[PDB]
């Protein structure tokens, strides 16, 4: 961030005023705010410029949309591989809603998609985005629609649609934030005045990477850096180019036209096809992905990679070891050995409750690794779940010695049963057979 | 104009063949990361295999066992219905190899092996029953057995590893490497095999991997690493790369538990569950992908078909 001074010193000095602004140092104070962009003044060199936009910066801007509990925030990413570095913004998840559907209709699938929330390793995981669509080419329709859907929903807004639409649908949406989609070749102009008076963030929109860049660069020209980024792609193949592409340049040569996040759609009506280019875009860069589907089935999938894709490895994922119960256990309950990496803690927790068992659970303290990684890293030993059973209290909350350790786990049973002194069970390898484990042998 | 930028790879992926004459399948050889051949160059694109248990599965989720219902029985008709589902390679798992199980011996399994690759009219990849005593024993039989059709043989391990290399060496077998989602450990696990004089383009690498939900981003990153690894120079790196999805994938209660009504239709689930780690690991650099549903199969080789395009 340079001061109107600074960036003052390499340009032209002409005070031909063509920038829109009285003077050079005065143009220079309008960038300086964010009000105006180097592509402004047409006859700023292209060493200057190099100058100038090589500046210290984050190579993605951070863009919000959305206003309240549930804004989105994507950009602010500087690797191309997370063991680089790891992924920072997960990237919204949008559903896509058409303004041809009746009022009741429209609610009832807005409804649909606030349900597409999923717990993954005990917490809740969501589908960020409603992307109404002007297909009725009418603006008092559009308009109508986004009214509708905004009753039945607090999550942010895409609208897509006309000028013309989209001002309409604005007047009472504006103040939510939307992400408006988009300012064109044809529009630009009408779209950025648009989206200042409003103050909301503005999808540029062109076919391919030349286009795509010019574009943006009349577009920050005149001042308006709240931006998600567009390039068109037919298919799967130019959208995975177009997307290492521009995250390429943004951040290894420092292409400021591309320094802004993206937006991709998968609408294919093949549901299958639909959530594998999602997942490529998850996997590579998108800082939003739109779908047509409010299929649950659909969606887990894509939110659980988008959970692993943008998980950072060197956080544990950990519960505190301490006895938990299940269904309000009593004094004759199972008791099940297991381990504190959270989502083994939470697939055994799973089935267990799933199959409505009364019981207690032990997740002995690995530093968060799962069943067969602890023990092959001598971090699951007959000496540590002894000392669980005796200093946990389970030994006070249960009548009876026995406990059960995972089937994959079964050679450590001997050992644990003379330290600790409690009958040891082995169970089954996956606790997907523990409901039947305890039907039968308990 | 923008400037499209393109990296300049020092090195690539080594090319190997499997199978030999007619039956043969080339895999690796990359110039460039996944997909950008403006960069360089993808000779071969990924390959899949279907597997095939030797005596039937006694575990499978109905979803999975339909499609193969009418041969599941028969490991030599079931193998044939893999390639008439679209494997480019079969994959025959060993299980009555298990010393709790059937526990059938050397010369027994290595009748069966021969009878599978007798019929097929691709590459076979034999997989034993995982216990490595039983396994050492096993190998050096059916690669005689077998000598000369140039099969995978799965898998050597850093504790087990000189009697699947020899009988590799010996009878013309390619073999798979497999190490647990570490560089380094993969890199000293190929540098002993190569040692023996196998060739490098007779190695391909099993990073052990974690499917979606699962250790997926473990297995993303490792393969990653494979690949940059080969890309720069890095020739201890420079093979290609096998992953067991279908072993995986319908491990996973979503999956495989059809009644779970917080996650919706079990159909669409249970098939995106290894369609998406599948395409995952394609994107991470993998080139072997071994399959068990002919569905997620077929939806994944449409999806290539795009991205190729
Ligand atoms: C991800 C992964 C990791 C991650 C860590 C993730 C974590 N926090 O643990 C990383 C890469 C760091 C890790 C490292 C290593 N791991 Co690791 N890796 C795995 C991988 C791919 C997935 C582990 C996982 O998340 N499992 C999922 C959880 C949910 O499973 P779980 O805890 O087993 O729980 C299930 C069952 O046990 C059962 N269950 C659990 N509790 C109970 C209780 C009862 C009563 C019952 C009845 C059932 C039950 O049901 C549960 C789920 O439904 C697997 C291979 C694979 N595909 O599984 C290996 C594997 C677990 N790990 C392996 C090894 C050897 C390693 C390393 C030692 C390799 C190395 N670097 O040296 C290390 C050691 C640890 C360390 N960091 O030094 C080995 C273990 C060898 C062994 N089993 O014999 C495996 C099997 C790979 C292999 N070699 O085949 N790896
Ligand atoms: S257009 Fe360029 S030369 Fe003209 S006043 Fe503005 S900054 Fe100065």
């Amino acid at each position: 961030g340079l001061t109107g001074l600074e960036i003052y010193k390499h340009l032209p000095k002409k005070n031909c005023k063509e920038c829109g602004q009285p003077t050079c140092l005065a143009f220079a104070m309008q960038i300086a705010a964010g009000k105006a962009g180097l592509d402004a003044c047409p006859y700023v060199s292209d060493e200057a410029k190099e100058l100038l936009e090589s500046a210290s910066a984050p190579p993605v801007a951070l863009i919000k949309v959305g206003k309240g509990e549930k804004v989105l925030e994507i950009g602010h990413e500087t690797v191309l591989f997370r063991h680089d570095k790891r992924f920072e913004h997960p990237c919204g998840l949008a559903i896509l809603v058409e303004d041809t559907l009746s009022e009741g209709e429209i609610k009832e699938r807005v409804e649909k998609i606030n349900k597409l929330v999923f717990d993954r390793v005990g917490q809740m995981h969501s589908v960020n985005l409603v992307a109404l669509k002007g297909s009725s080419q009418d603006a008092a329709t559009f308009a109508k629609a986004v009214a509708t859907a905004r009753e039945v929903t607090d999550l942010p807004f895409i609208l897509i649609g006309t000028p013309e639409q989209l001002a309409a649908a604005l007047e009472t949406e504006g103040a939510n934030n939307p992400l408006l989609y988009a300012a064109t070749a044809d529009n630009y102009e009408q779209m950025v005045e648009l989206a200042k008076k409003y103050n909301v963030p503005l999808t540029v929109s062109a076919k391919g990477l030349d286009a795509l860049a010019e574009l943006v660069q009349k577009i920050t020209a005149l001042g308006y850096k709240n931006l998600i980024l567009d390039p068109q792609p037919e298919n799967i193949s130019e959208g995975l180019f177009y997307q290492t592409q521009i995250r390429r340049l943004a951040i290894k040569k420092l292409f400021r036209p591309f320094g802004y996040p993206t937006i991709a759609f998968a609408l294919d009506e093949n549901p299958y096809q639909a959530v594998m280019e999602a997942s490529v875009y998850i996997a590579k860069y998108a800082g939003i992905i739109v779908l047509n589907t409010v299929e649950p089935a659909d969606i887990l999938p894509l939110i659980t990679l988008r959970l692993n894709i943008y998980t950072d490895p060197q956080k544990p994922i950990a519960v505190e070891p301490k006895v938990y119960e299940i269904l309000n256990p009593g004094p004759d309950a199972p008791v099940f050995i297991t381990t504190n990496f959270s989502l083994t803690y939470f697939c055994v927790a799973g089935d267990v409750e799933g199959a409505r068992i009364p019981a207690y659970i032990l997740p002995v303290d690995t530093d968060g690794t799962s069943v067969l990684t602890a023990w092959a890293a001598g971090k699951f030993t007959p000496e540590k779940i002894a000392q669980f059973l005796k200093e946990s209290g389970i030994a006070e909350k249960v009548n009876h010695r026995k406990a059960i350790l995972p089937g994959g786990v079964a050679v450590l049973s001997g050992k644990l049963q003379e330290l600790s002194g409690w009958e040891i069970l082995v169970g089954p390898r996956e606790s997907s057979g523990i409901n039947s484990f305890i039907k039968q042998r308990w | 104009a923008v400037e499209v930028l393109k990296e300049k790879w020092n090195s690539k992926v080594v090319e190997v063949t499997l199978g030999t004459g007619d039956k043969t399948v080339t895999l690796g050889g990359d110039s460039t990361l996944p997909f950008l051949t403006f960069e360089g160059e993808m000779p071969n694109p990924p390959r899949f295999a279907l597997e095939v248990f030797d005596t039937p599965p006694t575990d499978w989720p109905d979803i999975l066992v339909e499609p193969f219902k009418d041969v599941i029985n028969d490991p030599v008709a079931w193998a044939k219905k893999c390639v008439e589902y679209g494997a480019d390679i079969v994959a025959l798992r060993l299980v009555s190899a298990h010393p709790d199980g059937q526990n059938r011996s050397g010369a027994e399994l290595a009748e069966v092996c021969k009878a599978v690759a007798d019929a097929i009219d691709v590459p076979l990849m034999i997989i034993g029953c995982g216990v490595e005593e039983k396994d050492a024993e096993i190998f050096p039989v059916i690669g005689e057995a077998l000598s000369g059709r140039n099969c995978l043989l799965s898998s050597a391990t850093k504790d087990n590893y000189k009697p699947i290399v020899a009988t590799c060496m010996v009878h013309g077998h390619s073999v798979v490497a497999s190490a647990p989602l570490d560089i380094n450990l993969s890199k000293q696990l190929n540098i002993m095999i190569m040692e023996m004089n196998l060739a490098p383009n007779r190695i391909i690498m099993d990073p052990l991997i974690g499917a979606l939900g699962y250790g997926i981003e473990y297995s993303y990153s490792i393969i990653e690493r494979m690949r940059l690894g080969a890309l720069t120079g890095d020739k201890i790196l420079a093979m290609p790369v096998v992953c067991f999805i279908g072993q995986e994938a319908w491990k996973a209660k979503e999956a495989k538990d059809p009644e779970v009504a917080e996650w919706g239709d079990y159909a669409l689930r249970a098939i995106h569950w290894e369609t998406v780690t599948t395409v995952a690991l394609i994107q991470a650099g993998g080139h072997l992908f071994v399959m068990r549903h002919p569905k997620s199969l077929a939806e994944v080789k449409e999806h290539l078909k795009r991205i190729l395009k």
